[PDB]
């Protein structure tokens, strides 16, 4: 039932930065009582990166980076806006690729009593993912 | 001279308190043993009119609290028994 | 000037300073009790959402206490365990001699994280955190303590887990544990006793979770 | 760190025949950190598998996984003309996070 | 009965002392902030018989802190006023 | 109306207590040198009564540090002063 | 319910708490005093084989102290260093105020290893142990100690060592050292003189240990 | 044995203890009092190199305190941090509860080395150092006093800094720092208020190290 | 005086286990106020090599163990029983060998006084040795 | 770890002549901590020397150990016929225990 | 204004000692209130080498030493007598050289209030340097 | 450690020219801790610049320090030819000091 979408792509030059935005639906709210979310990206021709993930607050909420965008990327999120940001700064050629957000949720089983949802430490919602050109 | 202005009260009171090898602290009970247990009502309005004494006792602690040095004091009720003695044989 | 009560065949007076009653009769100081009473017992909300709104952090002010010879059992007692964002301890470790309060029928443990602005945890009416035999001017950390106030006078548990997030601010949010992986969402209007019903028809229906994520409950509005 | 490397580069069988696809992690993992991914071009990669050996759901039960220490295995008890995509391993390391570099399956 | 011998003498006293919400300790002043102050001057002869009297006490002081246990004492005027009650009234 | 069961008595005590600029701590006597010392003697026999004395006080001191709280207990003494006096002019 | 003895120039009375004597005069404070007696006055054993069977271990039991204003000279103290097995320690650093016994004879120090079941120390017939001007409930490491009891009233050194195993049990053993290397099977029917006359004919006579193994020696029976 | 002041209408008597005096009433524990009086009031010199000349260092004897309830401003306070040669401390730390003294005028801050021959550091004339409500026999390490005395009685800042060599000892030197490079030679002459003068025209005029050497300053002995 | 006699040899399978004894006499009791006790082995044709000794109970009661028998043999005693044991597991042919006890004590010096022994670092006693042999 | 070395592997020398045989150890050793002992077929090894220069009793006055930091060495004056039995070095290390490879003496 | 002036050099044998000093003046002391005092070293042909310092006693009274002499060569100070010795031991042929004693001082600017001097991290006051040759 | 090198080992220039001689540390160091000395036969080394750019008193403008990092040189803008000596670098390092080898400068 969850859904992010991606934005906030297109060209920059290379030695700028940018940053991307993902917002979602069908959760329980993206801050608290929920999955963390990360960012992964796939330059065409190219298997997927883990670029990072932010944790949801009842997690500490802290960002755990892949070694490739250390010191330059930084994952965060707009609490409680349902949306998930991606700074990239220090733009170098190498980093056009499609920029993905992804989520580990969806829906659990219910009960007379209410409703529930399971949070993962593995994806199983993918966004669109957008396009992102650094070039001269 | 007590009037209980609280939005309620609880009317009673379960409570407890600190009251032959048994004395020994070796064979004698744990801490959690210690302590003795029973109920009380409110017999002739006691019990509200003892939760509002406590409710309005309290500015006059915490103002000596601020003013004293001792980090625990155990000392309040020593001092009202020489108060006492002092007021009417001083 | 902390006052007395003095309790009479007739109803409970509260003695003077200036008028020395000649029939006020003190034979001995075991007839002097300081007495430790709940809050609880005038109504206050025990809920943790609410009971949470009641403390506060500061510094420049050391902390007290005071001992007891007797007091009320509790139906709600707290423990807290709370930890700044960065890992450290809110709380300080408690002194030697201080040890949670006896009589507790639910205790309320929440852990957790929040900024922690103070030194100290303070209550903000002025009411006391009771321990053992003593009331404290503030929470220390891990230690069973009932809320409540102290009479002087004249004589003649369950343990239900919180999780918590933001726990020094205005606006925080807790969750009911009922597995490592299993919670629900906790609301001001459930009761212990609600609680630990759902705990028993979760956990023993098996609605638990089963793979490593979290499972989050909501009950339903009604 | 812990890598994931995918071996054969490419699968190549006729639909209806058993098709296996292994990774080699330079580190021992347990099972419950790993997964495996579908990737057709203009999607995001599907789940699958999970935890090694768990069914993602909505997935074929001729999807099974299996493995231990640092070797896994994705198999596909009958491969299915709409199997016929790209494969990945993820590692989730209990704190960083490794895909593998993605095997082509062909008839 | 006190005689200052003292090569001089400051005849007068800056004093401190400790003395709606602000009664709750969340609320109220910081600790530098809960002392009173004012000042006294000689009336009489006071302070310099004062300051005298605070010269022959100490030895007293010191002989009685070596006797003792406590790591702090604020004791001291509670057992003044037991023996001013026990020589009256023993 | 004491009467020493013990199967034997030492009948003698050998006692020690705590009793220019001896008095200041910087010049008087280390710790292991500020207490002094005596003898008595069973007159009357006051030594095996006093023995037996702390045998059966023994009981009553236990059960009362059983309950408080006080890390440190130096008031028995201060509180028996107290009710000395209450019971006689209360 | 602490009883009072009360001197007189007829004998020493023990004080009742419903019955008032118009002519016990208490002057001052200063006629009231704590004293600390040894045990060792009413005949106990003191050797430390039969003296470790009077001690032993539990938990849940905080220790508590309190104090004196005199006291008597022991001939016998004790002071302990026990370890668990493992090399950690079994009994608590003494906190601060608190100084060994001021006037000992002989004091007996066992260093040792044996199981330690309990958080503290407790004497088994409620004695205490006592230290420089404090009876305590609990030994300390390290510290000097009598054991003894209080009274309370209206008043009108040589050092020998041993070797322990199996501290804490039932069945222990224990070795008198002359030197690092050089040992002697511990007995209860040896007296402290008899040691220390022991120690002057084995030292003085070389009968000591001169290559690197422990030489340990047995009484003859007689 | 300790003398009680009685505060008459006619003046200050000192209290006996073989006379009893029918008139000198007392109605409460609240006309005692504890007061600290300061021992400049009686002309002591107050410069940093003499009055370090009054305190010395000993063990074998531990260190008390005593409260009041009231007590002076003292114009010159006190606040020492001294090492050993070898960077260890020289001072304990000051243990829970105690604090600085609330009204100093200026503060004396010695920051430096020197031997330290004893565990505590003492008053050699018997004076306590006094911190906030709170008489002490020794100094602690980094807390704010004054010198001085306590009487009891029945009722009816601009923080100036110094290095010192030698701080122990006899013979030793000290600097006023008017900057972390820049100092000037002490002297007994000196008064606080000529320090702080100098501070200002120095540091206005900008007569301080600009390279990393050290600026010494020595004033002109007229 | 003192003397120690090996037993709990023969054959044993390799795979197997087997716990060796040493039960002696002459001393004063091998568990407190006397020397530890190791064990030695010689294959025929080889050197001796050093197993491990037990400490006695005054010395602590621990085992320090050779290298070659880490993590497969362990040094034991019957307290007050004068007996020694070595448990062997996971054996292989390589343990083939002459199995002996050895202690570090013999008599000391008398005196008017009493009698007395020495307990040492280094072996003056040594039993006759059992063989054990590991093989298929 | 601390290793002990004898050489020769072998001497040779007719009874009545003197004989040394030397250790080398890995590590430094202090004396006391040194000893060399005495084997015939059929026999445990005899303590002949302990502590480098102490003797053992039941031993010969001919029998005498020397030496420091990683040398050692046992000297016969006179090598008796008795004598010639394979020889072993062996030290404490204050915790370990080591042997030496044993070295035959003949005539 | 600031002088030293080496002395106590000459012939000495190798695996001998000896004692330089260098006393000054024209300073306010060289104790306390004063730069701490190096030697440095010049053997004919070759550059200076740094031996070592002695710190001022307001910067704690310590020796700063040189690699070529260290547990060879002892920097100290006369307090108050302005004379700062080099005690070199375990003399070697390899140690003639001219030996130098440093100062980093020199006076500073003046005012109304008084006189004021500087104290160095570096040298602006060399000696005239002690030949010291040692040698068979 | 931290160790000075010059280069060029010997300067050739008329007076009149200009001049410049650089030393390589082998660490990095911040300005304040630099120096260069000046030594003629008979004397010790004057200071002429402390702190990498601060001249010491009683030298001529002619003579500025410069540099960070590792790589720092004495320009003398003229060389006359009383300042044809040989030129040492200094560095303090905030505790040990080093002393470079010495440059010769020549007509
Ligand atoms: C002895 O007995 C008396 C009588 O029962 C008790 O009196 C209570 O006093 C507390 C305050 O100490 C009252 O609590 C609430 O105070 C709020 C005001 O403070 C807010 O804003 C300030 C900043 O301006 C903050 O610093 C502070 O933290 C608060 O955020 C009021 O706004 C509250 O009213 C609102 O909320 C309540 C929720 O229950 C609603 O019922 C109200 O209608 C309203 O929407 C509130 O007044 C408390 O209400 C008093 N009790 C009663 C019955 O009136 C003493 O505290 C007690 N002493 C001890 C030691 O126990
Ligand atoms: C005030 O004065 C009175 C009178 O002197 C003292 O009374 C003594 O009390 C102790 C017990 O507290 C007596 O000591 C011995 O008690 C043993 C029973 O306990 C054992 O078994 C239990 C388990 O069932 C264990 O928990 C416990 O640790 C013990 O192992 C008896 O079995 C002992 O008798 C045997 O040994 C003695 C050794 O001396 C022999 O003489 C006996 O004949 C017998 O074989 C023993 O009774 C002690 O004996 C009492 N004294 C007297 C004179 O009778 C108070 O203790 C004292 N109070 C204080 C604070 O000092
Ligand atoms: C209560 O009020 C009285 C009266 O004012 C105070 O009395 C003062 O007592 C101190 C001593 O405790 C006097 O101080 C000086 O004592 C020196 C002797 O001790 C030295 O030598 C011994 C070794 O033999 C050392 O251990 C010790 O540390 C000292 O080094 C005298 O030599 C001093 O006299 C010289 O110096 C003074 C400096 O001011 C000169 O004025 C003198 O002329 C002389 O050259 C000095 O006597 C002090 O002087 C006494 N005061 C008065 C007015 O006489 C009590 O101390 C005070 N109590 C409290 C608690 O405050
Ligand atoms: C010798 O003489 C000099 C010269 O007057 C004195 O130096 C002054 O010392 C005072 C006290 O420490 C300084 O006052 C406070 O400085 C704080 C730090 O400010 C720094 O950063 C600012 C830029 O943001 C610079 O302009 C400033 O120079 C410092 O580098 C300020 O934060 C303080 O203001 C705040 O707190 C005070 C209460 O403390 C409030 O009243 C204010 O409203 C505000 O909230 C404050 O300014 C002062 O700045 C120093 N001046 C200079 C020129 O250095 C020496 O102390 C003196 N020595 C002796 C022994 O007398
Ligand atoms: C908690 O306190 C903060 C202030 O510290 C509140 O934030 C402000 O809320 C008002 C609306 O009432 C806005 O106009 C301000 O712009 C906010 N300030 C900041 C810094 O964000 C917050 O609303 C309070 N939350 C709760 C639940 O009471
Ligand atoms: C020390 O206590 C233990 C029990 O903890 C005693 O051991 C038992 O002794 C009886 C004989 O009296 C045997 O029948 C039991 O089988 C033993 N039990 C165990 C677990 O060993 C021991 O005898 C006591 N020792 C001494 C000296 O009193
Ligand atoms: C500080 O105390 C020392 C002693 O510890 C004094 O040193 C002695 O001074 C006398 C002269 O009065 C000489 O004759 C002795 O030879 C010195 N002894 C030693 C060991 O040096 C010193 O003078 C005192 N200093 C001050 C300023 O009082
Ligand atoms: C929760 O953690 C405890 C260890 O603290 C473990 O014993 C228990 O099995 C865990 N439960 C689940 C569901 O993982
Ligand atoms: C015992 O040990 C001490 C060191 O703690 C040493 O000084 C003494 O010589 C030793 N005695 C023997 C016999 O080894
Ligand atoms: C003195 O040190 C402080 C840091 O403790 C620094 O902020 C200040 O600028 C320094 N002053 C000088 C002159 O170096």
């Amino acid at each position: 039932e969850v859904q992010l979408v991606e934005s906030g792509g297109g060209l920059v030059k290379p030695g700028g930065s940018l940053r991307l935005s993902c917002t979602g639906s069908g959760g329980t709210g993206f801050t608290f009582k929920y999955a963390g979310m990360s960012w992964v990206r796939q330059a065409p021709g190219k298997g997927p990166e883990w670029i990072g993930r932010i944790k949801s607050r009842i997690d500490g909420g802290t960002t755990d980076y892949a070694a490739p965008v250390k010191d330059r990327f930084i994952v965060s999120r707009d609490d409680s806006r349902n949306t998930l940001y991606l700074q990239m700064n220090s733009l170098k050629t190498e980093d056009t690729a499609v920029y993905y957000c992804a989520t580990g949720s969806g829906k659990g089983p219910s009960a007379s009593f209410g409703e529930s949802y399971y949070y993962y430490d593995f994806i199983n919602v993918w966004g669109k993912g957008t396009t992102v050109t650094v070039s001269s | 001279v007590i009037v209980n202005a609280q939005p309620k009260c609880n009317p009673n009171l379960h409570y407890w308190t600190t009251q032959g090898l048994a004395w020994i602290p070796y064979f004698g009970p744990a801490a959690e043993g210690i302590y003795t247990e029973g109920l009380m009502h409110n017999q002739d309005g006691l019990i509200c009119g003892l939760r509002q004494l406590a409710n309005e006792t309290t500015q006059a602690l915490q103002l000596f609290l601020r003013a004293t040095t001792e980090l625990r004091t155990f000392s309040i009720l020593n001092r009202k028994a020489i108060d006492f003695l002092l007021q009417r044989w001083g | 000037s902390i006052p007395l009560g003095v309790i009479h065949n007739s109803t409970l007076q509260v003695s003077d300073v200036d008028k020395l009653v000649c029939r006020d009769k003190l034979s001995s100081t075991n007839q002097l009790r300081s007495v430790g009473l709940n809050l609880e017992g005038n109504g206050v909300a025990t809920d943790v959402p609410s009971v949470t709104k009641r403390w506060g952090f500061r510094s420049g002010v050391p902390p007290k206490v005071v001992n007891y010879e007797a007091g009320e059992w509790a139906e709600n007692c707290y423990n807290l365990e709370i930890k700044k964002p960065d890992g450290s301890e809110c709380l300080p470790a408690a002194p030697d001699g201080i040890r949670g309060f006896p009589r507790c029928r639910y205790v309320h443990k929440v852990s957790g994280t929040g900024p922690c602005a103070g030194d100290f945890a303070f209550h903000k009416e002025g009411a006391f955190f009771l321990y053992d035999r003593l009331a404290s001017t503030v929470i220390y950390r891990g230690t069973t303590f009932a809320e409540g106030v102290v009479a002087f006078l004249i004589l003649p548990s369950t343990t239900i887990r919180y999780q918590a997030t933001g726990f020094g601010t205005n606006e925080t949010e807790y969750l009911f544990e009922v597995d490592n992986l299993t919670y629900v969402q906790l609301e001001s209007r459930f009761t212990p006793q609600f609680l630990l019903q759902l705990n028993e028809t979760i956990y023993a229906s098996g609605k638990r979770s089963n793979t490593t994520g979290k499972l989050i409950w909501k009950v339903n509005p009604e | 760190e812990s890598v994931l490397t995918q071996s054969p580069g490419t699968l190549s069988l006729s639909p209806g025949e058993r098709a296996t696809l292994s990774c080699r992690a330079s580190q021992s993992i347990s099972r419950k950190y790993l997964a495996w991914y579908q990737q057709k071009p203009g999607q995001a990669p599907r789940l699958l598998i999970y935890g090694s050996s768990s069914r993602a759901t909505g997935i074929p039960d001729r999807f099974s996984g299996s493995g231990s220490g640092t070797d896994f295995t994705l198999t596909i008890s009958r491969l299915e003309p709409e199997d016929f995509a790209v494969y990945y391993c993820h590692q989730y390391e209990s704190s960083p996070w490794t895909f593998g570099q993605g095997t082509k399956v062909e008839i």
